[PDB]
RNA sequence: AUUUCACUCAUAUUAAAUAAAAUAACUCCAAGUGGGCCAUUUUUGGUAAGCAGAACUGGCGAUGAGGGAUGCUCCUAACGC
RNA sequence: AUUUUAAAAUUAUUUGAAUUUUUCUUCUUAUAAUUUAAGUUGUUUCUAUACAGUACUUUCUUAACCCACUCGUCUUGAAAC
């Protein structure tokens, strides 16, 4: 484990309610998870969605559990398929999104990577939804399908990476980015 | 730079500057506080004749004693009377309108006194 | 005229050991609340039922900004509240209104809940004591017992350990300890902060505003 | 501890189910909306 | 030469640089003026108890003084 | 150029909608005393004795009754500093105030209280409660009850 | 309405909170000052202007230190050695 | 030269007890010192076995990395073409 390596996105669920009124006595309880970084911007994102959906906000209401969910199993292969919704400079869209990785977190931090480089949607003009894993046969994306074929294997062509160990400023002579 | 010697500890050296003491006879070395308008000084530039403060002063524990740990006393005719007691405290200087003949005499009887002179060897 | 020092001896032992059961029964409390938190969320787990604790109802804050360009009304309530540095720090109780106040100035701070070794080291390690007469205060390092009894031990908290729980429990002593202890001057970070132009709770970078449980982490750098 | 791995599997299996639910329920509404 | 006709900057931080001053707030106003025929009894009132307590106390005054 | 009396009063002395004429017939039933607090409202259909400009919506304390006219005491500002200054108005634009009815209403419940209180010998924290933390407890809820929220799309 | 007596209304955290709140309050003598400007936001005239004119606040002037290559006002931050 | 003391801890005795159940387990009855108490003390050299020197302290001149716009002035604005 790498903490360079590593992303910092936890899965978190949150439980809250409104403050029970005398106008209304029992408020219906709601229940959302969120990806965020950690469990004060979950509670501010979840408290944020509460105020653009539902009437209700911090003062008049709070909340009931908070929670971090991880996954059942961090070393399997799955495809995830997620439905945005962002700004442009000019408009607002929404588009439906694949990605395969080990877990969730994962597949947030990829598409928020992906989102950055292709749109320059910037972090905070983003909203993620339903996002959910999907079958093999279903994915609606081919440079995810070509991935899951019968038997992959490819070469590699990626130029050495050397540790600051070795990088030396001369060498003896020209190295080869063939390798094997 | 800082010079530090046995106990005396002294902030500064490079007793200061007039500012535009350089390109200007007129000027003499002698220090002053520029008051101008945009006199630069004032301002207080990055590097540019630094002007003195309170905070260069030395610690009054050991601000006035000279580098022989011993304040030094001025003497004229015989005057010696008041510091056989503080022998190891105070030094003595000879004052410069003293002839041959009493600075002799003084000379002896400091020797005596176990008391150290500055300028010994003066006119002689 | 010689017996004044022997009695005095005795009043020293007496308070020693008082003090002495004083702390045995606060870490009673103390291993008893975690307890308590632990099952009753366990039970929670267990029934069809959710259990939510309490805010922490004490609050360590930091000022972030310096002291030029501010508004008026900042910077009279970072004079009412006592924030006069750029890394001073201090405890606050909380209450709506405490909170309110605190609204209109959350730009420039950092405040949070304090958890117990936080405390316990901020206490023994940058603690500073107010110990003169009043508007003379003269501030002093702790080192002793002897002036926070002469002062504060009149309301039966004698101590250091007393102060410990007077401040992680909300009990029956603020305006006092709080007005006692000196503002804690605290060294920049280990590594340093994230965005000091920036909300913590933005998805960008950034940490001014509301951590919560985490501000023990970045205390354990700014001690 | 058991006991409690028992009861966190169905808590968290019942959150899974109730989100599957909603992914449901949304995907039938857009399918009435979309003609 | 055109000259600046009016201007209020800077006022409000002149005024509570020395702070906002409050009128001291002494007990007693004057009734110099305040709906006479009423006050005009009032002082009547007050001759007449401070005569009654002024007498009494002379008397008592005599009276222990032999 | 011009600083005229009711100058700037084109909606603020306007009577309400739907409350023109004169004023109630038993605003003038009401009961002063020296030392009272009230506030100083500028109604438009008396014309006589009327307020100023500025001090319409402020309040005070009763110094100065005459057979019609009230002395109000009020402190307004002025640059630097504040000072004490006397407005006399009339019964009409006059208006008892509630600034102390809140301490009034107080005051009563800490005599009829903390008599019985002091006649058992308890101490009770008699300053006003202020809430701020609430307490921790347990609550319950089935989960038939729990909906789920979810962020919206487009259209 | 006044005076004098009764009686007594939390006061041991102090009739809400928090307060390097008495660095206060007052009185006296007196200099300089009385052409301003820039900045986010609001806004008048003019097409616009580094224009003319106002508004709550901060700066510059009265002030340097690190950064924006460089800059009277931008960002961090205000200075004993 | 009438708080470098008190206790605070440590060792080695002794006292009763205790408990997490014993070689840093704790609470003192009584004893003598240690210091983690109660702001750096010790050891070996060199200066150096000399009376002015190449060492040592300092003045001055040269260079070297970094920085530095002619002052005084009226001025919102001065190094100013």
């Amino acid at each position: 484990i790498d903490n360079s390596l590593n992303t910092n996105i936890h899965q978190y669920h949150i439980v809250g309610r409104a403050i029970p009124t005398a106008k209304d006595k029992n408020p219906n309880v709601y229940r959302m998870c969120i990806f965020a970084k950690n469990d004060t911007n979950a509670k501010s994102r979840f408290w944020y969605f509460m105020k653009k959906i539902n009437k209700l906000k911090k003062s008049n209401g709070e909340l009931l559990a908070c929670e971090q969910i991880k996954e059942r199993f961090p070393l399997r292969v799955k495809n995830y398929g997620v439905l945005l919704r962002y700004d442009s400079r000019t408009g607002t869209h929404n588009m439906y999104k694949e990605f395969r990785d080990t877990t969730k977190e994962g597949a947030i931090a990829q598409l928020y990577s992906e989102m950055a480089g292709r749109h320059r949607a910037r972090a905070s003009s983003i909203n993620i939804i339903r996002i959910s894993e999907i079958s093999s046969s279903l994915v609606r994306r081919p440079h995810i399908k070509q991935l899951l074929k019968r038997r992959l294997r490819f070469p590699a062509l990626h130029l050495p990476t050397l540790q600051k160990e070795y990088r030396k400023k001369f060498a003896s002579k020209r190295p080869s980015t063939y390798r094997m | 730079a800082v010079k530090k010697v046995g106990k005396i500890i002294k902030k500064r050296t490079k007793k200061f500057t007039r500012f535009q003491s350089n390109r200007f006879m007129r000027v003499k070395p002698a220090w002053r506080k520029p008051r101008g308008i945009d006199c630069r000084v004032r301002r207080r530039y990055k590097g540019t004749n630094l002007m003195p403060s309170i905070g260069y002063g030395s610690n009054k524990k050991t601000k006035f004693l000279l580098p022989n740990n011993k304040y030094k006393y001025v003497v004229k005719n015989k005057e010696m009377e008041p510091l056989i007691m503080n022998h190891t405290k105070y030094c003595v200087q000879i004052a410069h309108n003293v002839s041959s003949k009493k600075r002799k005499q003084i000379i002896e009887r400091a020797k005596q006194m176990n008391v150290s002179v500055i300028n010994a060897k003066a006119r002689l | 005229a010689a017996k004044k020092i022997k009695t005095l001896k005795l009043i020293n032992k007496k308070k020693r050991n008082d003090l002495r059961q004083r702390t045995l029964r606060y870490e009673e409390e103390y291993e008893s609340e975690r307890k308590k938190i632990i099952e009753l969320k366990r039970e929670a787990r267990k029934n069809n039922c959710f259990y939510r604790e309490a805010e922490k109802k004490v609050v360590f804050v930091i000022r972030l900004k310096g002291v030029n360009k501010l508004p008026p009304k900042v910077r009279s309530v970072f004079r009412l509240l006592r924030l006069l540095q750029v890394h001073n720090g201090v405890f606050v109780k909380v209450n709506k209104a405490t909170k309110e106040m605190l609204k209109i100035v959350e730009p420039y701070v950092t405040y949070g809940y304090p958890t117990l070794s936080t405390v316990r080291k901020l206490l023994y390690k940058r603690g500073y004591v107010r110990v003169g007469k009043v508007r003379r205060y003269a501030r002093k390092k702790i080192q002793d017992n002897a002036d926070i009894s002469k002062h504060l031990g009149k309301y039966n908290v004698h101590g250091i350990e007393d102060m410990v729980y007077q401040l992680y429990t909300c009990g029956p002593v603020f305006k006092k300890v709080n007005n006692f202890l000196w503002a804690f001057k605290l060294k920049p970070p280990r590594k340093g902060f994230k965005a000091k132009r920036h909300a913590f709770n933005e998805p960008r970078p950034g940490d001014w505003g509301n951590r919560e449980a985490h501000i023990n982490e970045l205390i354990n750098r700014m001690i | 501890k058991q006991i409690q791995k028992k009861e966190l599997q169905k808590i968290n299996h019942d959150y899974y189910k109730g989100v599957a639910k909603a992914v449901k329920k949304k995907k039938k509404r857009e399918e009435k909306k979309a003609k | 030469a055109k000259s600046k006709n009016h201007t209020n900057h800077n006022q409000n931080r002149k005024a509570h640089k020395n702070g906002i001053k409050k009128p001291k707030k002494h007990k007693f106003m004057s009734r110099k003026g305040l709906d006479p025929n009423f006050f005009r009894n009032q002082k009547y009132c007050l001759k007449g108890i401070q005569k009654k307590k002024k007498e009494l106390k002379l008397k008592a005054k005599q009276e222990k003084n032999n | 150029k011009s600083r005229g009396k009711r100058s700037g009063t084109r909606y603020k002395f306007s009577k309400k909608f739907r409350k023109h004429g004169e004023c109630t017939a038993n605003k003038y039933l009401e009961k002063l005393n020296y030392g009272d607090y009230v506030d100083i409202v500028c109604d438009s259909t008396q014309q006589k004795g009327m307020p100023f400009n500025y001090y319409h919506g402020k309040t005070g304390k009763i110094f100065h009754i005459t057979k019609r006219g009230v002395g109000v005491l009020v402190n307004k500002r002025v640059k630097h500093r504040i000072e004490q200054k006397k407005v006399c108005v009339r019964i009409e634009h006059v208006r008892k105030s509630r600034c102390n009815e809140d301490f009034l209403l107080r005051k009563i419940k800490n005599a009829e209280l903390i008599k019985e209180a002091k006649l058992k010998n308890e101490h009770i924290n008699i300053k006003r409660k202020t809430e701020g933390p609430k307490p921790a407890a347990m609550i319950k809820v089935p989960p038939s009850k729990i909906i789920t929220i979810e962020p919206l799309p487009f259209y």
